C-alpha cells in the first residue's frame, strides 16, 4: 500500500549523483496559515479580491469562457490595449483601461507584498534539507507563485541562490549565464514562470531589470511582444532551461500543488516525457483524483508518469499533499 | 571532382620559377582531353594556372630532382615527383 | 570616388568559384517578376498584390484609411496582421460596426483569391530557377549552399524538383509531414544535401485542430498558413535562429537580390550578424536607383562589411561611389546565366 | 518449452547491438478489427469485391491456374495492353482491358484510402518502441502493403524516416541517396515492395515520382517494361536493400504475417541465408504449421531460418511441438512490455 | 581577431621574418571593407605593429622554401610559410 511508495520515495532521495529540484505552485502558500488565515490567498480568493474592487468585459468574456482568472481577464485588458480604437469595442472612451490595469496593479502589489513568518514556516525546513546534502547535482527550483516567500526563507538561511539576476536597484539581466551554464555546484538556481511584483520594464526598451519594487509598474504574467528579437520578457528562456534540465541524464523530479491547468507547461512536460525514456514525475494531488483529468490522462498516455492522490494513486498508468508533510517526511529522512 | 586537363597544385614561388607537384596518381602518359592525346609535363610543353578569372601561361623548364626544393630532398632523398614552371605571359579579359 | 565594374564582377567570380566557404541567398518579391510567361510577368509584385486586393475585395475601405493615420501605404501583412488581431478579440466588431463575424469570412474570401492567383506553374526549362538549380549541382562543394527565401509560391521546390536536386526545409514524411525540429539543431545532415527555407510560409501549410501541430501537404481549400508572422505564445523563430547561426560561420558570405530591404526584423537580423563576426560578407542586388532605400543606405554607412549593388549607384566599405545606369547584374536573369557561366 | 524461446526472443531483439528489421504482410490488416470489421480484408476480400463489382479473363488463367488474386489479374491486363492487337482474345475495338484497368485501379485505391483509428492502433505502440531505441543501427521496415497506415502511424509518433523519396507535392525519385547511406543515425529506413496508392508514372519518362494523389491514376504492383532501368528502379533496388540487408553481420530479423507465397522474396530470402550463415530469421505464421508448405521446405533446406507457427515450433530445420505470439496485437503487447 | 589580420610571427634572424599563415585557409582572399586582397603574394606588403609604432615589410618567399628546417622533417605535406624581409617603420 502506501508504504511501498513511501519507501520508495525514501530509496530514491537516497539516491545520489542524480539532479533533484520541485515546483511550487499557489496552493502550497495558501494552506500555509497565517493568524488562522491562509498567508496567500488561492486563485479563486484573489478573483473574488479583485471583483470586490466594469464588469462589462467580464460578462463579454464569460459568454465563450467559465468563471475566469486573473490572468484572462489581465490578458484580455492588455490585447484590448494594443489595439488602438479598442474602446468602441466596449463602451466608449477606451481611458477606463489603463487605469482599471492600473488598479489591479496596485491591488495585486499591495495583496502580495506579504512577509514572511518566523522559524516555523516549513519553507526553512526545505532550505535546510536541501542544504544538509553535498551533492554534486544543484537543485533549481521553478515556482508560479507572484511573491518572493521563497526568496526571503532561502535568504534566511545564508543559502546561495541565482535568479538569473544580478546588480544593484537596477539589476540587468544575464543573458549568457544559462547559455554556457558555468556555475560553482554549491550555488543553487531560481526561476520564476510568471515572475513576481519584483520585476519591471523599462520605457527605453524592454529590459525588464530586477530591482527596487517600483512605484506603478510590475511585470506579471509574461505575455507581452516577442518581436524585439528575445531580451524583452522572456518566459521562453526559462522553458528552454527546463527542457534542458529534462534533456540531461534521467531523474525522477517531484512537484507540490501543480493542478495540471497550464497547456504550456503539459505541453513540455509531455515533450519531455517523451524524449526522455526513463523520466519520472513525481506530482502530487491534495485533492480528490477525480478532480484532475488532465493528470490522469498524462498517467494513462505517459507510462513513466506517477501520480499520486489524497484518495487514489495513479502508477503505472494505472489508478490505485500537505506541503508540511513532504516538508517533515524530508526532514525526517535526512537523519 | 578534379576536371580534366589537371596536372597538380602549385607548392613554391620564387618571382618567376614556379615549382608544381604532380598530383596524377600514376600512369604518367596520354591523358586524353577532347578526343587527343596530350601528355603529362615535358619539358617543351605548356601548363596554365587560372586566378579566378584570368589564365596565367607557362612553360617547363626543369623536371625530376632538379625542381625538388631545398630541403625536401634533405627530408627524403627517393621523392621526384616535381617540375619547375617559368612564367611566361597572361591572357586578359 | 569612382568604381569599376569589371574588378566586381571579378570578384564575385573568384568568389563564386570558391568551394569550402559557405554560400546562402535570399529570393524576395522582386525575383518572380523578372520572369514573365504572358505580357505581365508569371507573378505580380507585391504592389500589384496589393492593387489587386484593393480594386478585388465603404465599410471595407474604411479599415485601409484607419491604418494609413500611423502608418504609410498599408501593405498584404499589415492587412492580414490587423485581420489577426481583429480575430484575436473576441467582440471586435464595433470597431468596424459590420457584426462579429464578417471579419472571418474577408479573411476566407482574400486567403482563397491569394491561393488561386500564387498556385501558378513556370512555364519552360529556360527559367533562372532552373539554370540555379543546375549550377547548385555543378560543383560538389564541401559545404551545401543553403537558400531563404520570403514568398509564397513554390517555384523554387519545382524547380528544384525538375532537376533532380535534394534538399531539406525541416519536414520529414510522406502523408502528413510533421515538423521535426531535433533534426534541424542536430544538423548531421548529408553533405550533399542543400536546405531550403521559406520565410514567410508558402499554400503547402496547413494548420491543424486544437492540437495546433503544424504539417505541410496538399493545401486544402479554406485553409492557408501563408501569414508572415502572425502570433503565438514556432518555425518562424527557430528558422530566423537557423539564419542567424548560418551567418556567424566563418568567412560565410550571404547574397541578396530583388529585396528592398523595407522589413525591420530581416535588417535588424543582418546587422547583429554583421556586427558580430567581422569577417562575413553580404551583397545587397538592386536594380534601381539607391536613393529609394534609405534603410539599406543607412545600414551601409553604419557597417563596413556591406556591399550595395544599384542601377546607377553603390556603396562600397562605408564610402559611398559611382560608377566608371550600369551593374547589370541586378536583374535576377542575368544573375542566372552569370551561375551558369561560372559553372560551366 | 515456448517459454524458453520467449526468453532468448525477448533477450536477443531488447539487446541494442545487430540492426532491427520487420517484414509486414497484407495479414497485418486482418487482425485490426474497426467496428466489428477489419479495416482492410485479405487480399481474397479485394479479389471477390473486384468479382461482384467479366469472368472470361478469370476462366482463361483458371484453366492453368488456381484460385487467383488480384496481382495475376492486373499483370494479365498489362501483358494484353502490351500488344497492340490484343482484343483477339475478347472481342474487337480495345476498350474493355483498358476500361476494366482503371475501375480496377481507381476501385481499389478508393477501398484502401481508410484512416486509422485512436491511439490504440498496435502500429502505435511499435512506434514507441522504434523511439524507445537509440542504437546505431537503425531499423528499416519493409512492407509488401499498399497503404499509408504505418507511416501515418509514425508521423503521428513524431519520428523521422526515409522512404527514398525527397522533396514535396512533386517530390522525384531520390536513387543515389539510397545507397550513399549517408543518413543520420536517429532515421529510419521504410521500403515497400509492391508499392504504395499516391505513385504516380509520367508521360515524358518513367519518374514514379511520390506526392499528393492522382485522380484515379495509381501505380500497383510494378511489372511494366524494365528494359531503360535506372528510372521505374523502386522494385529492384528495393530487393537490392533487402538482400544487403541479409548479407552482413545482423543477428536479428523479425517476420510478422507473411504467407511465403511471393517467388521473388522466396529465392532472395534463401539466397541470402546461404550466403550469410550468421544472420536468423525468425519468420512466424498466424495460422496452422501446415497451410505454409514452402516454409516447411524453407526450413528444411535452410537451418538459419526459425518458422513459428500455432501448430508448433520448427526449431534447428527440425519439427517440434508445444506443451500466442501470432496475435499482431499480442506481438506489439510483447513488445511494448519489453522496451517498458 | 580583427580583420587585417594575416598570421602570427615565429621566426627571426635581424632582418628576415618567417610567417605563419594561420587554420583558417582555403579562403585566399580575405576581404577587407570591399575589395580583398589575395594572401601571401610576392610584392605585397606586410605591417607589424609593435606597442605603439609600426614595422613595415616586403614578402620575398612563399611556400616551402621560407618554412625552417624541422618542421618540414615533422611534417612534409605543409607548406604556409612566407618569408617576410624588413623594410622602414612608421613612427608616432
Amino acid at each position: 500500500d502506501t508504504t511501498q511508495q513511501l519507501s520508495l520515495l525514501k530509496h530514491v532521495l537516497s539516491e545520489d549523483k542524480r539532479p533533484i529540484a520541485f515546483i511550487i505552485a499557489a496552493g502550497c502558500p495558501v494552506s500555509i496559515r497565517h493568524n488562522d488565515a491562509p498567508l496567500i490567498p488561492d486563485v479563486a480568493g484573489l478573483t473574488r479580491k479583485i471583483s470586490d474592487s466594469l464588469m462589462k468585459i467580464i460578462q463579454n468574456l464569460k459568454t465563450t469562457i467559465p468563471n475566469p482568472t486573473i490572468e484572462d481577464i489581465l490578458s484580455y485588458i492588455r490585447l484590448l490595449q494594443q489595439i488602438p480604437m479598442s474602446g468602441k469595442i466596449h463602451d466608449v472612451e477606451n481611458s477606463v483601461i489603463n487605469a482599471l490595469e492600473e488598479s489591479i496593479c496596485e491591488l495585486i502589489e499591495e495583496e502580495v507584498n506579504v512577509d514572511l513568518p518566523g522559524n516555523a514556516t516549513p519553507y526553512h525546513k526545505i532550505a535546510a534539507w536541501i542544504n544538509s546534502i553535498n551533492r554534486e547535482h544543484q537543485v533549481e527550483i521553478f515556482t508560479t507563485n507572484y511573491d518572493l516567500l521563497m526568496e526571503q526563507a532561502l535568504e534566511e538561511l545564508n543559502v546561495p541562490y541565482f535568479d538569473g539576476f544580478v546588480g544593484s536597484k537596477r539589476a540587468f539581466f544575464d543573458i549568457r549565464t544559462i547559455e554556457e551554464n558555468k556555475l560553482p555546484s554549491r550555488w543553487s538556481k531560481l526561476w520564476k514562470l510568471h515572475g513576481s511584483i519584483n520585476w519591471q520594464l523599462d520605457k527605453q526598451t524592454q529590459t525588464i531589470w530586477r530591482g527596487t519594487p517600483s512605484k506603478g509598474c510590475s511585470l506579471i504574467h509574461p505575455s507581452h511582444l516577442k518581436y524585439d528579437q528575445s531580451r524583452k520578457m522572456p518566459y521562453l528562456v526559462m522553458m528552454d532551461q527546463l527542457k534542458l534540465f529534462l534533456n540531461q541524464p534521467s531523474a525522477i523530479l517531484i512537484t507540490c500543488g501543480y493542478s495540471y491547468k497550464d497547456q504550456h507547461i503539459n505541453e513540455v512536460l509531455s515533450q519531455g516525457l517523451q524524449t526522455n525514456p526513463n523520466a519520472l514525475i513525481y506530482g502530487l494531488q491534495y485533492d480528490v483524483l477525480e478532480n484532475y483529468q488532465e493528470a490522469k490522462d498524462m498517467a494513462l498516455k505517459r507510462s513513466n508518469l506517477i501520480l499520486l492522490a489524497k484518495d487514489r494513486a495513479i502508477i503505472g498508468k494505472k489508478e490505485g499533499g500537505d506541503f508540511q508533510h513532504l516538508a517533515s517526511f524530508l526532514e525526517e529522512i535526512s537523519q | 571532382t578534379e576536371a580534366s586537363t589537371y596536372i597538380g597544385t602549385v607548392q613554391d614561388v620564387n618571382g618567376a620559377n614556379i615549382r608544381v607537384v604532380l598530383d596524377i596518381n600514376t600512369i604518367s602518359s596520354l591523358k586524353f582531353v577532347d578526343g587527343q592525346g596530350y601528355r603529362i609535363g615535358q619539358i617543351g610543353s605548356f601548363v596554365r594556372i587560372p586566378i579566378g578569372y584570368i589564365n596565367l601561361f607557362g612553360i617547363v623548364s626543369q623536371v625530376g630532382a632538379g625542381a625538388v626544393p631545398d630541403k625536401l630532398l634533405e627530408v627524403e632523398p627517393y621523392g621526384h615527383r616535381w617540375i619547375s614552371v617559368q612564367l611566361v605571359g597572361e591572357e586578359g579579359i
